[PDB]
């Protein structure tokens, strides 16, 4: 069916079909362009006319051009051949490597898993990172949230999570770049090519990048997280495996939604956000869950505008987060990498009903000792080490040892430190910390633990540097 | 809803919607020409002082106006389409702009039979042999079948030459614009 | 100006008289679906708030009966609706199935089971847009609704028919209190006396569907599902469903209230209903107000929380408690909605977040938590104990701002009591064990225990009395009050147990 | 033109918070729906599709370049207003200027605490 354009108001087109309208969310191809312009219906205005939001620049459109209705919502290729590729919102590769030859196609607008599908057991995703898997465990099919700014090792942590999940759980990953600066998009592409998660030679890549640039019209920055979700839903459903999904950033998702809502004329809500803020976030955060076929974990970067944790966007996101990972700069000066802060990083599953009593007691002990050391830090700074008894200096020594032991050498970060990547399993982390707390290693120099994997390697390092 | 046949030209607003509805309904049943005849008739029938006075007062109950229109449309013996349209306009309260409707419909029928508007604004008075050559040359712009409806206009306000409009296509060879163009170029 | 039924596709039908063929008194055609509302043309015989059914199997209700075209809110995703679709009446104000054929089922906001266990084979359909009981049917709140939580039962007692309010910042222990209250009714629901059995309803509004699934699994893990309904309009569900969910639940509960039985409905949570309603309004162009909430976001809750009444013997003696949950923002209990709901309910339960960080779980903040009506409805044993526990904590809270041995004594008492008031999770204790432990605490016997050790004492104590002294607890429960001889016993048992605890 | 002709350019918009105002007028008069602070919904697309032309082409497309130094005026250090945050989330840095520093005598009044550059160590000579 072929309709005709009848209005082009900014980035909102209005098409006048006659024979039969397309149901909302169908993708229409605008005939007569050279770059593929794709509109997406958003309303029916009566009189066989539909108000479509355009997914690309709408300069040069002529009242009367022919718009051909595809039939189903925006469709993308979702095979395993979408791995190591970059593709914009509509599924067209932008890596200048050719077509994404796949036999499957998936619509980006698919409803969330039904209630029967949902899995009722809250598991724990073993990331292989000591601090993360100990104090702020990541949950399968849980929406983690990664705070912290730039310069603190966020891209490195993303690449490490990708690599560790690809090795341990044998599950691929995705990266939906909502509103992703073009410069940083290129830098991330080349960082992955370096670290080796993407591989241009053999088709053994572990990431399926997806970029909705920061300059693409607002209607095509809201529907990029959905593209990532579909590429990952293929791996969960059609291959039954765990998956990651990084949405950098998840404030620009709400920003794009707000701009689209304003364009469609809808009254703005509380703080200028769209009236459908909560449901727009829900119908996208509700496909990130653990069904019985597989699971889609998700590590979503969060920007908190003006440090307002009440602001409707970071207040609507936090209603879904199942974790947190507050990368901090103050912990990067010490060199403890990853910079993950241990006292801010929350997690909803850090409860002895889920992780287990041993895990919970160990993690709570680590938190308490670190809090006590942070407090004694003030007394030492003000008055001096003399002011403390040994009942406190022992906790100080243990706390310094723990702060050291939380640092880990990532595999992708070999270029920086040279050390080898250590994928310490969960049990080894638990034993190491349970023992460092039991005083069993109060004599080894702190630098025994700095940048090691298990505790046994810390013992070996102490022996080496002690001779 | 039921498929409807679009007009050749699009008119917009209230009159646009009503004229489009009437034209599509008339194309079915093929009553276009007699529909236009009846539209012209209602044109005058809605200009008699009593009718044009009772169809402006808003204190005449709506049903009263509808019934008076029905009675008048029995005497004039209109087609079912035109009587239904007059009724429709009556009870929607939009009869105050009936002249807008029919006028639009005329523009909808003119293009249907293919009589493209034209116009020739002249520097001053014009001969009629010159008008003959003008028509015979403008017919060179139409498509195969169209007809020319040229409305000449005298204009001494321009300096020389002429301004020719054909549908939209607008060709300006008046000496006035040449003078301002030259002054612009050499300034 | 212009019209909305003044479209070509309609004026054509009307001009050539074709409308005689298509029914308009009992069937309409969607003029335009957009912004989650459908302008529908026809349906001349549609009653306001009727429940019309689209041609895609969807269902909506007619809000605006504008003179030329109805306006219909679609209970679902309008993705499925297209201009031109045919909408059919149903001749029934929007209503929902009710009965005891729903117990143990999960149903979406409209009564359609979503646990894949077959249709809800019910017979009665009750409206959702009903009125609340008038002035006369009600009487005071007399029976107690045993929460199973030490703090709630001791210091913030809840009656039956009393609208409580679990209000507090997110991730604080609201859903946990609701689940404890829903699991603690298992003991009462395994007898014969209909005067005790309490049937629970849990409405999950704008709440992650994984969370509701885990909640249902956790309930069935404790056979606390044989007597619970779970209405579920989660985050994904279109706003109109999140809007109806509380009314569907409240109607499924009124069915019990009107038939001499006692129910207990937990809205989790009304703030997300209010957000969904604000969306529904702002998409209908209605004017915004304070925080953009419509003017009537108070006649949205009141007409819902006023049905949680306590009928009197004349009408059946039924009941319907209600424990609406509210998620204040950072710390503001003066915002629009927290205040709009604090003035509709008969109580409050403030779950402070600082307390929750400091390990005092449940985080129930006392002093800011009241139950204006629950005092008249409280087992006299728990009254004999609370009458002094509240006093001791009140004295403690004054001396908590800073000593002679008087204030040291008061601090010791307060710390011991608060350390008692902690509790696990999904481990509700019958009222007899509550009176035992709270008595052994208030009467000073725990003054000679290191604060941290109370957290253990309690545990052990329970076991020692759950086995050895069944008879004493039986007497306390049956008599409802600590008889002087029962006091003498409790005293000697606590002394003997304390002797050799260490 | 320079950038894609293998040359190096540098473009300084001054201000951009007046292009945004001009566009707001153009829109409000065309009757397009307004938004926060009355700016339309495009006042991000507006700037973004501008400040994203500042590139550094590779050596196959010429090796050209185009820096960009959009100047923004903030009403009394209100960096949280609409346009300042719209244009702070598009660019790779910010050189914050303050008037407490301008009158203490620290001229140019740059405020190294808030000023950052997200290329950082790179974009300097080994000496510097
Ligand atoms: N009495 C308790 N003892 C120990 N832990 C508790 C207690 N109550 C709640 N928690 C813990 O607090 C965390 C959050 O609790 P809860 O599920 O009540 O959140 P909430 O208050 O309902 O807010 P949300 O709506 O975000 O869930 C859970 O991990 C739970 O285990
Ligand atoms: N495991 C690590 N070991 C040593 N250095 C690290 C580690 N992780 C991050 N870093 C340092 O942090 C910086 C992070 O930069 P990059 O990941 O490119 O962007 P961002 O600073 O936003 O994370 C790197 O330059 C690196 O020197
Ligand atoms: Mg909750």
């Amino acid at each position: 069916t072929t309709g005709r354009i009848v209005a082009v108001i900014g980035a909102v087109v209005d098409v006048q079909f006659d024979e039969g309208l397309p149901p909302i969310l169908n993708a229409l191809e605008v005939q007569g362009r050279e770059t593929r312009l794709v509109l997406e219906v958003a309303q029916h205005l009566g009189e066989s006319t539909v108000r479509t939001i355009a997914m690309d620049g709408t300069e040069g459109l002529v009242r009367g051009q022919k718009v051909l209705d595809s039939g189903a919502p925006i469709r993308i290729p979702v095979g395993p051949e979408t791995l190591g590729r970059i593709m914009n919102v509509i599924g067209e590769p932008i890596d200048e490597r050719g077509p994404i030859k796949t036999k499957q196609f998936a619509a980006i607008h698919a409803e969330a898993p039904e209630f029967v599908e949902m899995s009722v057991e809250q598991e724990i995703l073993v990331t292989g990172i000591k601090v993360v898997d100990l104090l702020a465990p990541y949950a399968k099919g849980g929406k983690i949230g990664l705070f912290g700014g730039a310069g603190v090792g966020k891209t490195v942590l993303i690449m490490e999570l990708i690599n560790n999940v690809a090795k341990a759980h044998g599950g691929y990953s995705v990266f939906a770049g909502v509103g992703e600066r073009t410069r940083e998009g290129n830098d991330l592409y080349h960082e992955m090519i370096e670290s080796g998660v993407i591989n241009l030679k053999d088709a053994t890549s572990k990431v399926a990048l997806v970029y909705g640039q920061m300059n693409e019209p607002p209607g095509a920055r809201a529907r990029v997280a959905l593209t990532g979700l579909t590429v990952a839903e293929y791996f969960r459903d059609q291959e039954g495996q765990d998956v990651l999904l990084f949405i950098d950033n998840i404030f620009r998702f709400t920003q794009a939604g707000s701009e689209v809502s304003a364009l469609l004329g809808r009254i703005p809500s509380a703080v200028g956000y769209q009236p459908t803020l909560a449901t727009d976030m829900g119908t996208m955060q509700e496909r990130i869950t653990t069904t019985k076929k597989g699971s889609i974990t998700s590590v979503q970067a969060i920007y908190v505008p003006a440090d307002d944790l009440t602001d409707p966007a970071p207040a609507t996101t936090f209603a879904h987060l199942d974790a947190t990972t507050v990368l901090s700069r103050a912990i990067a000066e010490l060199g403890i990498y990853p910079a993950v802060d241990p006292l801010d990083s929350t997690s909803r599953i850090m409860d002895p009903n889920i992780v287990g009593s041993e895990h919970y007691d160990v993690a709570r002990g680590v938190q308490k000792i670190l809090q006590d050391y942070k407090s004694l830090q003030d007394i030492i700074a003000i008055l001096g080490m003399d002011e403390l008894s040994e009942e406190d200096k022992l906790t100080v020594s243990r706390a310094r040892k723990i702060q050291r032991f939380l640092s880990q050498p990532f595999q992708v970060a070999e270029v920086f430190t040279g050390h080898l990547g250590k994928l310490v399993p969960l049990k080894e982390t638990i034993k190491g910390f349970q023992q460092i707390l039991a005083g069993e290693y109060d004599h080894l120099p702190e630098q025994a633990f700095y940048m090691v994997g298990p505790i046994e390697e810390a013992v070996a390092k102490a022996d080496k540097l002690a001779e | 809803f039921a498929k409807l046949v679009r007009p050749p030209v699009q008119i917009y607003g209230i009159e646009g919607r009503y004229a489009t509805a009437l034209y599509s309904a008339a194309s079915k049943q093929n009553k276009l020409e007699q529909v236009e005849k009846e539209l012209l008739r209602v044109g005058q029938i809605l200009k008699e002082p009593k009718m044009a006075a009772s169809l402006l007062n808003p204190y005449v109950k709506r049903s009263v106006k509808v019934k008076s229109l029905s009675d008048m449309t029995a005497k004039e013996k209109f087609s079912p389409l035109t009587s239904n349209l007059i009724n429709l306009l009556a009870e929607n309260g939009r009869l105050t702009n009936t002249p807008a409707v029919i006028s639009a419909f005329s523009t909808m029928m003119s293009v249907h039979r293919g009589e493209v508007p034209c116009t020739v604004t002249t520097a001053s008075a014009l001969d009629e042999a010159t008008l003959t050559e003008l028509k015979t040359v403008l017919k060179s712009f139409l498509s195969k079948g169209q007809v020319l409806k040229l409305e000449v206009k005298i204009d001494p306000s321009i300096m020389g030459g002429m301004i020719v409009r054909i549908g939209e296509k607008y060709v300006d060879m008046s000496a006035k614009t040449k003078i301002q163009k030259l002054s612009r170029a050499m300034r | 100006k212009t019209g909305t039924a003044e479209v070509s596709s309609i004026l054509e039908e009307r001009i050539l008289g074709a409308d005689t063929s298509v029914d308009l008194e009992e069937t309409g055609r969607v003029l335009s679906i957009g912004d989650g509302i459908a302008r529908v043309h026809g349906l001349r015989n549609v009653q306001a708030e009727e429940m019309v059914e689209f041609s895609s199997g969807l269902k909506g209700m007619s809000l605006n009966l504008e003179p030329d075209n109805v306006g219909v809110v679609v209970f679902g995703n309008d993705k499925l609706i297209k201009e031109g679709d045919i909408v059919k009446r149903t001749g029934a104000i929007v209503d929902v199935p009710v009965g005891e054929e729903l117990l143990g089922r999960v149903v979406d906001a409209l009564g359609n089971a979503i646990d894949g266990k077959g249709p809800i084979g019910s017979k009665a359909r009750r409206r959702v847009g009903l009125k609340a009981p008038g002035i006369i049917p009600r009487i005071s709140v007399r029976e107690p609704m045993q929460t199973g939580i030490k703090a709630v039962d001791s210091l913030v007692p809840i009656g039956r028919g009393q609208r409580e309010l679990i209000i507090g910042d997110r991730q604080t222990g609201k859903t946990s209190i609701a689940i404890d209250t829903i699991i603690n009714q298992k003991r009462f629901n395994d007898g014969t006396d209909e005067k005790k059995k309490l049937y629970c309803i849990y409405v999950a509004i704008g709440q992650k569907r994984s969370t509701v699934a885990q909640l249902v699994k956790r309930l069935t893990d404790a056979d606390a599902m044989k007597y619970t309904i779970v209405v579920s309009a989660t985050a994904s569900d279109a706003a109109p469903l999140q809007y109806l969910a509380p009314y569907s639940g409240c109607s499924m509960g009124e069915y019990f209230r009107d038939n001499g039985k006692h129910a207990l409905i937990i809205y989790d949570d009304l703030s997300k209903q209010a957000v969904a309603y604000r969306q529904m309004s702002l998409l209908l162009r209605r004017p915004p107000g304070r925080e953009a909430y419509p003017g009537d976001v108070f006649y949205l809750h009141s007409r819902l929380l006023e049905r949680a009444a306590k009928m009197n013997d004349a009408f059946g003696g039924g009941s319907l408690t209600a424990l609406p949950v509210i998620e204040t923002q950072a710390g503001d209990v003066s915002a629009y909605i927290p205040t709009n709901v604090i003035s509709i309910t008969d109580g409050q339960i403030f779950l402070e977040t600082e307390l929750f960080y400091k390990g005092i779980r449940p985080a129930i903040n006392v002093g800011l938590s009241v139950s204006r009506v629950g005092s008249a409805a409280q087992t006299r044993a728990m009254k004999q104990v609370a009458g002094t526990m509240k006093l001791e904590l009140a004295q403690y809270r004054e001396v908590a701002a800073f000593l002679d041995a008087a204030t040291q004594q008061l601090l010791s008492r307060g710390v011991r009591l608060t350390e008692l008031l902690k509790q696990g999770q999904y481990s509700p204790m019958a009222i007899e064990e509550q009176v035992a432990v709270i008595y052994a605490g208030v009467r000073g016997y725990l003054d000679k225990l290191e604060p941290s050790k109370i957290t253990k004492f309690e545990n052990a104590f329970l076991s020692h009395v759950i086995s050895q002294h069944q008879a004493l607890l039986g007497k306390i429960r049956t008599d409802g009050k600590i008889s002087e001889e029962s006091d003498a016993k409790l005293k000697e048992i606590v002394t003997n147990f304390l002797a050799g605890f260490e």
